[PDB]
RNA sequence: UCUCAUGGAGAGUUCGAUCCUGGCUCAGGAUGAACGCUGGCGGCAUGCUUAACACAUGCAAGUCGGACGGGAAGUGGUGUUUCCAGUGGCGGACGGGUGAGUAACGCGUAAGAACCUGCCCUUGGGAGGGGAACAACAGCUGGAAACGGCUGCUAAUACCCCGUAGGCUGAGAAGCAAAAGGAGGAAUCCGCCCGAGGAGGGGCUCGCGUCUGAUUAGCUAGUUGGUGAGGUAAUAGCUUACCAAGGCGAUGAUCAGUAGCUGGUCCGAGAGGAUGAUCAGCCACACUGGGACUGAGACACGGCCCAGACUCCUACGGGAGGCAGCAGUGGGGAAUUUUCCGCAAUGGGCGAAAGCCUGACGGAGCAAUGCCGCGUGGAGGCAGAAGGCCCACGGGUCGUGAACUUCUUUUCCCGGAGAAGAAGCAAUGACGGUAUCCGGGGAAUAAGCAUCGGCUAACUCUGUGCCAGCAGCCGCGGUAAGACAGAGGAUGCAAGCGUUAUCCGGAAUGAUUGGGCGUAAAGCGUCUGUAGGUGGCUUUUUAAGUCCGCCGUCAAAUCCCAGGGCUCAACCCUGG
């Protein structure tokens, strides 16, 4: 019968790894979709108001949830993580900056 | 990883060891950093400087089975503990 | 002695100023000492350097493309301005 | 009268002759060598420099059943057990080969800050409760084959969620984040998750050094600089928008050509010149190009995708492959090896362990390719003879040479004994009945190559008659040739000897050390002056250069000195 081959065994496992590290990765990426079309749409709206950041709220833990689960899988450094969370939390400040709240 | 194995440089047939320690991903004949013994199966002649060795086997160098053996034959593994 | 001192010539630009360093060396082949030239790039944040002055430079990490220094104030001098 | 110094040689040729100047040529040493003639052994090394041209065949990376489900074999078709296609884990980024590309942080040396790091070591805390899948397998089905398609089932150290957190984000409030179990007379080892360190390894930046050409002088436009927004493990025009106009260069930018670099190798009185085989380190490449996945780590020689060229299979619909891995074939070339044995040792990967794999490596075989070492007989041999050559015809030389007589046996033949290397109680040796030792026989098995005009050690005769031919230079030969060919003899080497090619020396003939420009080659037709170079005297300052004392570093190997070990040497090893 057929005999067994190593390097082909590597091409299975990469396949089915990327399709889970691929998917793992747009997570990340459509989450924070949902946060910065808000804060564009929070920005251009003249009306300031405390309650409306509760959704935000809801979403960066969403990301935060999507990025920190990611790290504990082998697609992103640590030192990546921060980058994107933290420009998530710098561009937060800037809707808050920009407008009266500081 | 540190390890302490031996490399040889001699003649053929006459086997003429050295012990040092190197990078394991190196090959025999690989860039040393500090040698701590010499020894050879037919004269049975060994230095093997200890205080050079308890310095490597602290930070976590592993000997391989002769050097192992080597050392066994000494007692610095009482005193490394 | 460690470091390199150095004219600072052409600061235009922003944040930065060119800067022309001077060594002497010995010739290989006929052991002369030769005044030889060499440029480089420094960046004073606070804008405190002119064409004309003299000016000290120290490593750092890179800011931009052959920019890898940092402009400081010189150490040892000799004005001596009107001594005895 | 100390000590240092172990090291510098010339010769021929212009002229009728001489003194100069200036080129050519030779005597030396070396080689990854090749060819020619010849050829006994042993020891240590070396062996595609050209077509990075194309490759038949075999091997060169697998491993764990003590991670999991299934299947097979055997047995008393029953227990233990042995084997594995698949899932999963680690290694396949090490090791091996090759210098095409590369003129620059690529290499070497000397420093740095804004980072990562599986395995190893050290250390502080944890592992609670649930669920859903794909393989294998079963059924059906499409193909010539390689490989599939569909319908259902299933385990895990594989997948998902919840809960917790000495961690992450942020000015804070706040928000987010995990885990796996396995073996077992049960102590309890191998592992898993988070966090902080050590070492090693890797990435990035910088000073210095790093080929030729000016009959290449202007080059650059994301180009130099910033801000903001991005992005990377991390700094950075690494990317992008806008703004500013800088950036490189006649001390050689740009362009063109060449080239892997270094430790080192060869030459040299030295200064320095040339060079980058074997050994060792870094970089780069993997049929030609491009791209990414996976992973701690790659843009991966024996991994994947696409395009192109070539080769092979085909049932013509469609598939397979990359020896610059070992050995080997074709071709090119003056020219460089067995399609070998073994994992015993060393080293590497997996495994709890037993053990498995290892064309790395360790060995054998071919070659006088090189270096070193030993033989191809020692002693005696009165007188005389044969024979070759020469002669002034008396003799001389080959020649103590041979013959002959004794002595010995490295080597040769026959017959026995016989290791070390093995580290680990014993056993465990590819090499190998190898090295090595004892006994017997018997000078028995073993020397050739070049040269003999001067440089240059070594000479006559015959033949030939500017003929045939020699030659590194000067030049020899035209009827008495020490220069051609033959003979005898001699000299110098010796299992080698010579020829050719390549580099250095000689060559002070690119003259820093160490040359010259009135007439021998060489002073712009002349002057003013930019850059550049150098610069009067006296007293202070500083200490860049310079000098002294310490520290670190320039790996090992090689070279130098000493010491030791192979019967000596080459060679191997220790120390400095
Ligand atoms: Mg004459
Ligand atoms: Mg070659
Ligand atoms: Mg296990
Ligand atoms: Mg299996
Ligand atoms: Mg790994
Ligand atoms: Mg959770
Ligand atoms: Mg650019
Ligand atoms: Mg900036
Ligand atoms: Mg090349
Ligand atoms: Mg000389
Ligand atoms: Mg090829
Ligand atoms: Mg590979
Ligand atoms: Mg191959
Ligand atoms: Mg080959
Ligand atoms: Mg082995
Ligand atoms: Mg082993
Ligand atoms: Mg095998
Ligand atoms: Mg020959
Ligand atoms: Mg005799
Ligand atoms: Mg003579
Ligand atoms: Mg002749
Ligand atoms: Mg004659
Ligand atoms: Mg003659
Ligand atoms: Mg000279
Ligand atoms: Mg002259
Ligand atoms: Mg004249
Ligand atoms: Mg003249
Ligand atoms: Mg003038
Ligand atoms: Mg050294």
């Amino acid at each position: 019968l057929k005999k067994a081959d190593s390097a082909a065994k590597r091409t299975r496992q990469a396949e089915t790894r990327r399709l889970r590290n691929k998917a793992r990765k747009s997570e990340v990426k459509t989450r924070m979709r949902k946060v910065f079309e808000a804060l564009d749409a929070l920005k251009k709206k003249s009306g300031a108001s405390t309650e409306e950041l509760v959704p935000i709220d809801n979403l960066i833990a969403e990301a935060y949830s999507a990025i920190d689960k990611a790290v504990v899988k082998g697609t992103l450094h640590r030192n990546t993580a921060a980058r994107r969370k933290s420009r998530l939390a710098r561009n937060k400040k800037v809707v808050e900056i920009h407008h009266g709240w500081y | 990883m540190v390890k302490l194995r031996l490399k040889r440089c001699g003649r053929k047939q006459r086997a003429v060891y050295r012990i040092v320690a190197i990078d394991v991903r190196s090959r025999r004949e690989g860039r040393d950093l500090q040698k701590v013994g010499f020894y050879d199966p037919i004269k049975s002649q060994t230095y093997l400087n200890v205080p050079a060795i308890l310095d490597f086997l602290e930070k976590g160098a592993q000997p391989t089975e002769t050097v192992y053996d080597i050392l066994k034959r000494a007692e610095v593994f009482k005193e490394f503990r | 002695m460690r470091s390199m001192q150095g004219k600072v010539i052409c600061a235009t630009n922003d944040k930065t100023v060119n800067v022309e360093v001077v060594r002497l060396a010995p010739h290989p082949k006929y052991k002369r000492r030769v005044r030889k030239k060499k440029k480089y790039q420094a960046h004073d944040p606070d804008n405190q350097f002119k064409v004309g002055d003299w000016v000290q430079l120290d490593k750092c990490r890179p800011i931009s493309k052959t920019k890898t220094f940092l402009a400081v104030a010189p150490e040892g001098r000799q004005s001596s301005a009107t001594r005895p």
